[PDB]
């Protein structure tokens, strides 16, 4: 089986250097190529560059020669792409991927294109620090009723939300977070429920930011 | 069941060594002794592999191309060569695990009047990465003034032919070749021996 | 040196129909090396077309592509549930030197009207406390998309202070779901006493306004 894994998210501050990997099994790593593609939040594929990890033969796009540098290292089958000063532009999803060449005939047979990809590497460049989520109730008043929990001010992403230990799925919706202005996200968590229930069915939000070790339960009652 | 392997040392035809075959052997048992003890191949050398201790040993993936090349060209059929096959028309990674056999064939690939069917690349713009077969047929700019498609003058075809003619010298005489590729990964064994 | 530009941006079809994607370059990738992608939500892109026609190991025939020279087309014939993605095209003609994809092609799934179930929330004190005021204006199960949210605070219009997110398209009911969060300071939150939130819809007669009054 062919497999690419990419090292974890990273969470950086501008000016800081990042190297992040890609490695590759299932296959010979040194005779397929290894392309970088980059994608910015709500943005389409950007192509940044490629390496032939057999020789290290290395070729950029133009819009990205210079500003970043891609290898890698024969022995542990691995490409890497490593920026020396990040930029707060530079937040986005790095997918490596790789890719026969048009005339790769070691199958016996010719392919094209990023056959396969990995997972994704999500780097977020931002000014801001780790800071935990502030869980404030969005309580029903006045026969369906909504309810919810305003997840705000936390950093960096992301955050989960489960109602009842995660016994209330119906209905529930936990919307995407926003990129306030001050560098911090936020984001809120509903959930339509019988209006006869709110009398007799108790309502916890839970809410987990793994960075922050931050887990806090709250009550979620009319007003 | 045993491997087929005269399905492609037996072939009646081989292919242009431009356009190079690949036949991938799976799911078989290989006696290389068989191969080993036979006195009819010119060449056959391994690399990363003792050929004796090839019969007790097992791969992830076994290939076995074939193609037919001059004599003095067989020295280019090895890893890190140079020349216009090892660089335009098929290239062996540095650490290739296989072996490479080759043989004359005089008798069945030039005939009466000769044999202009095996071309190969004689030019290219960039080497090959190794296990690539290009048959494209762009005209190649040899020199300032470019071509825009059309064969002239520093223009040419990119695939030559081979002469191959019955009364060649012994170097320009075809040989037929068959390397075979052992790629071990940490994955099931398809091939071993006995 | 080449650009590529696919239309239409984003299309919104049934199940069952035929979906015609194109992809333009600003020159001539005269080698047909042109690749066709499916990127869904929170997946890695996946290779569907190389070679401008031919389909990856395990594509199914309703992926065709064609096309030469400037324009290339993906075709998708029998459309499913889950071809319901982004599409993007890739160029790779002067390999191994310059690759270009698109802009993309979302696609979406048509649906009957579906009109949305207002909610609106004020603070909750224990906000009020840190000295900020969030303004919930909850929209749940609508379709289409397009929904206009405006706040009126004591019936003036508001520009530049609400953050709207929305959800993707759900994968039972194919609805939508919209939050609009207005954010101001505790002071400017009690020089003023009406909330309320209107919104409009074409699954909606009138637009519907959802208000509150400051401690009440
Ligand atoms: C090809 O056929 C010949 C018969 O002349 C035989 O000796 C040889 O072993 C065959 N090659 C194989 C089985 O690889």
């Amino acid at each position: 089986q062919v497999q690419l894994v990419q090292s974890g998210a990273e969470v950086k501050k501008p000016g800081e250097s990042l190297k992040i990997s890609c490695k590759g099994s299932g296959y010979s790593f040194t005779s397929y190529w290894i392309g970088w593609v980059r994608q910015m939040p709500g943005k389409g594929l950007e192509w940044m560059g490629i390496i032939y990890p057999g020789d290290s033969d290395t070729r950029y796009s133009p819009s990205f020669q210079g500003q970043v540098t891609i290898s890698a290292d024969k022995s542990i089958s691995t490409a890497y792409l490593q920026w020396s000063s990040l930029k707060a532009s530079d937040t986005a999803m790095y997918y490596c991927a790789r890719h026969p060449s048009p005339y790769y005939y070691g199958s016996g047979s010719y392919s094209g294109g990023f056959d396969y990809w990995g997972q994704g590497t999500l780097v977020t460049v931002s000014s801001a620090s780790t800071k935990g989520p502030s869980v404030f109730p969005l309580a029903p008043s006045s026969g369906t009723a909504a309810l919810g929990c305003l997840v705000k001010d936390y950093f960096p992403e992301p955050v989960t939300v489960s109602w009842n230990s995660g016994a209330l799925t119906s209905g529930v919706h936990t919307f995407p977070a926003v990129l306030q202005s001050s560098g911090l996200y936020s984001l809120s968590s509903v959930v339509t429920v019988p209006s006869s229930s709110l009398g007799t069915q108790t309502y916890i939000c839970n809410v987990n930011h793994k960075p922050s070790n931050t887990k806090v339960d709250k009550k979620v009652e009319p007003k | 069941n045993l491997c087929p392997f005269g399905e492609v040392f037996n072939a009646t035809r081989f292919a242009s060594v431009y356009a190079w075959n690949r036949k991938r052997i799976s799911n078989c048992v290989a006696d290389y002794s068989v191969l080993y003890n036979s006195a009819s191949f010119s060449t056959f050398k391994c690399y990363g592999v003792s050929p004796t201790k090839l019969n007790d040993l097992c791969f992830t993936n076994v290939y076995a191309d074939s193609f037919v090349i001059r004599g003095d060209e067989v020295r280019q059929i090895a890893p890190g060569q140079t020349g216009k096959i090892a660089d335009y028309n098929y290239k062996l990674p540095d650490d290739f695990t296989g072996c490479v056999i080759a043989w004359n064939s005089n008798n069945l690939d030039s005939k009466v009047g000769g044999n202009y069917n095996y071309l190969y690349r004689l030019f290219r713009k960039s080497n090959l990465k190794p296990f690539e077969r290009d048959i494209s047929t762009e005209i190649y700019q040899a020199g300032s003034t470019p071509c825009n498609g059309v064969e002239g003058f520093n223009c040419y075809f990119p695939l030559q032919s081979y002469g191959f003619q019955p009364t060649n010298g012994v170097g320009y005489q075809p040989y037929r070749v068959v390397v075979l590729s052992f790629e071990l990964l940490h994955a099931p064994a398809t091939v071993c021996g006995p | 040196d080449i650009v590529m530009t696919q239309s239409p941006g984003t299309l919104s079809l049934s199940p069952g129909e035929r979906a015609t994607l194109s992809c333009r370059a600003s020159q001539s990738v005269s080698s047909s090396y042109l690749a066709w992608y499916q990127q869904k939500p929170g997946q890695a892109p996946r290779l569907l077309i190389y070679g401008a026609s031919t389909r990856a190991t395990g594509i199914p025939a309703r992926f065709s592509g064609s096309g030469s020279g400037t324009e290339f087309t993906l075709t998708i014939s029998s459309l499913q549930s889950e071809d319901f993605a982004v599409y993007y095209c890739q160029q790779y003609d002067n390999w191994p030197l310059m690759h270009t994809f698109g802009q993309g092609t979302k696609l979406e799934i048509k649906r009957t009207a579906a009109a949305p179930s207002v909610f609106i929330f004020p603070p909750s004190d224990e906000q009020l406390k840190s000295g900020t005021a969030s303004v919930v204006c909850l929209l749940n199960n609508f379709y289409p998309r397009e929904a206009k949210v405006q706040w009126k605070v004591d019936n003036a219009l508001q520009s530049g202070n609400s953050q709207e997110s929305v959800t993707e398209q759900d994968s039972k009911d194919s609805t939508y779901s919209l939050s609009s969060t207005l954010t101001l300071s505790k002071a400017d939150y009690e020089k003023h006493k009406l909330y309320a939130c209107e919104v409009t819809h074409q699954g909606l007669s009138s637009p519907v306004t959802k208000s509150f009054n400051r401690g009440e």
